[PDB]
């Protein structure tokens, strides 16, 4: 956020240009760049294009869903944000994303495939196709997102696809490329806490075993507006993670509490709360709504993560490096999982849960 | 003749909002279901349990007067 996000009004890129910032970084200000967030339509998408938008970079956000992109016009003034029609299978329109931008962001990902990506082709094939992309149209600095767990030799496909993209976005715009791995991020919305804040949650006793590190989002979108901004951060890679590790089932205890559900003794167990299921099933059902759900379940190979943990690369820099604290998620977890507090609606009193007591109630949840 | 109407209506409802206490609700009424269509039994014995318990005539009892009277009856010729 800040008021004004540069430590000086010129910026020489590295591909030569000089760009001056004008005003003193309200909406109407200008910071002299001009930025292309791919996955701007997404959920850190968003959280990085209005970061952007708000100091006055001109961002360029390629979009397949025209639905989606509406409501990030209003982050900008007039003329800051355009928006390309685009297709990863499309290379004109890609080129037209990143022809005028000197800052190129990838954030696109998924841990899913359908009948028109796999998850080689997204991970891969699309981080390679932009990168090169990138370097044939001068951009000064190429920002790729990859995840936690990123690993070439990994057996996770997800992993190992972010792995693999991590290496390819190096050999094609060179060593100068900046790649981040965020832990899983919390926020409103987010997919993390999705999954945590769902009441029919099948195969929980599997599934929510998982341990990680979770990172608040704001701070990787504010993280990823410093390394675009500060050229000492081009050829680095960043693990952005909370310093507190969370087990899954350890916050699906704690957000039930936040949410009273446990105010019935027979509630949570005759609702769904836990619906145990033998790994198998969970296989079978999860492969089974691969080919007959058209829309993205829980899949094969989020059950092989489960198992998983998340392991922080040590090489790598983290948000000191960036001088920057994380942010703590005991400080956040009760305002994004309080839309979902059942009846709260100042019927005779609110339950806010301050810092010290979402961990006095995590002690709570691991007491047997 | 309105529950025929609505039983689809909060069947599904109830399933919907409450999965495991109607699974467990429907399960338990299709067992007794298969008991009497299958002729297990056991509602009829525990029946049976009840009726010796607490001094009523069961089954057995009144068959076992009819026995006494059958074999008081025929000495009463022979
Ligand atoms: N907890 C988290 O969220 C974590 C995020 N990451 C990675 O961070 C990045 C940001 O993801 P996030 O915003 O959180 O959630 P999303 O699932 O919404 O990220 C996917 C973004 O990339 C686009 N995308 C995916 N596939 C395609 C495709 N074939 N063609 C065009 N666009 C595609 C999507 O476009 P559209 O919106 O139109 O669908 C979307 O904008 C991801 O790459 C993710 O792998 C890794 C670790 C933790
Ligand atoms: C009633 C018919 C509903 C079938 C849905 C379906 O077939 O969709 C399912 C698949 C998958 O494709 P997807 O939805 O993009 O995968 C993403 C969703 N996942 C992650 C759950 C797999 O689709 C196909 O096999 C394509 C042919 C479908 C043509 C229409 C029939």
């Amino acid at each position: 956020v800040s008021t004004f996000p540069l430590k000086s009004d010129i910026n020489i890129t590295k591909s030569g240009k000089t760009l001056l910032s004008v005003g003193q970084g309200g909406r109407s200000s200008r910071t002299g760049f001009t930025a292309t967030v791919f996955g701007g339509t997404g959920f850190l998408g968003r959280v990085v294009v209005s970061k952007l938008a708000k100091h006055g970079t001109n961002v360029v956000v390629p979009f397949r869903n025209d639905r989606a992109r509406r409501q990030l016009k209003v982050n900008g003034d007039l003329g800051v944000v355009n928006f390309v029609e685009f297709d990863i299978r499309n290379l004109k329109s890609i080129e037209d994303s990143v022809k005028y931008s000197d800052i190129v962001i990838n954030l696109i990902g998924t841990e899913h495939f359908s009948k028109n990506f796999s998850i080689e082709d997204v991970n891969i094939g699309a981080a390679e196709r932009i990168a090169k992309a990138a370097k044939e149209a001068g951009v000064s600095r190429l920002i790729h997102v990859s995840s936690y767990n990123a690993n070439p030799s990994s057996s996770s496909d997800f992993y190992a696809t972010k792995g693999i993209g991590e290496q390819v976005v190096r050999d094609n715009f060179g060593p100068d490329a900046t790649i981040v791995r965020p832990a899983p991020m919390y926020f409103r919305n987010s997919p993390f806490l999705n999954e945590l804040l769902q009441i029919k949650a099948l195969g929980g006793n599997v599934i929510f075993k998982k341990e990680v590190y979770p990172v608040h989002a704001l701070q990787v979108g504010e993280a990823i507006e410093r390394i675009a901004f500060d050229d000492a951060t081009a050829g680095q890679t960043y693990e952005l993670f909370g310093k507190e590790r969370y087990s899954k089932k350890e916050l699906r205890e704690m957000i039930k509490h936040i949410i009273h559900i446990g105010q019935r003794g027979y509630y949570p167990y005759s609702a769904g709360f836990y619906l145990p299921a033998p790994e198998p099933f969970l296989y079978a059902f999860a492969l089974i709504r691969q080919y007959i759900s058209s829309q993205p379940r829980f899949n094969v190979d989020q059950l092989k993560r489960s198992h998983i943990n998340q392991e922080i690369d040590q090489s790598a820099k983290t948000f000191t490096d960036l001088g920057m604290v994380p942010d703590e998620l005991s400080e956040y977890l009760y305002r994004y999982v309080k839309p979902h507090i059942s009846y709260t609606s100042q019927t005779q009193n609110r339950t806010v849960y301050s810092k010290e007591d979402i961990e006095k109630l995590r002690d709570y949840v691991n007491t047997p | 003749p309105y529950l025929v109407a609505f039983r689809p209506a909060v069947l599904v409802f109830f399933f919907i909002r409450q999965p495991i206490g109607a699974g467990l609700l429907a399960g338990g009424f299709l067992f007794w279901q298969a008991d009497r269509h299958f002729n297990f039994g056991i509602r009829d014995n525990i029946h049976n349990f009840k009726q010796t318990i607490l001094g009523f005539p069961t089954q057995a009892s009144k068959w076992e007067t009819f026995k006494q009277v059958d074999a008081q009856k025929r000495a009463q010729l022979v």
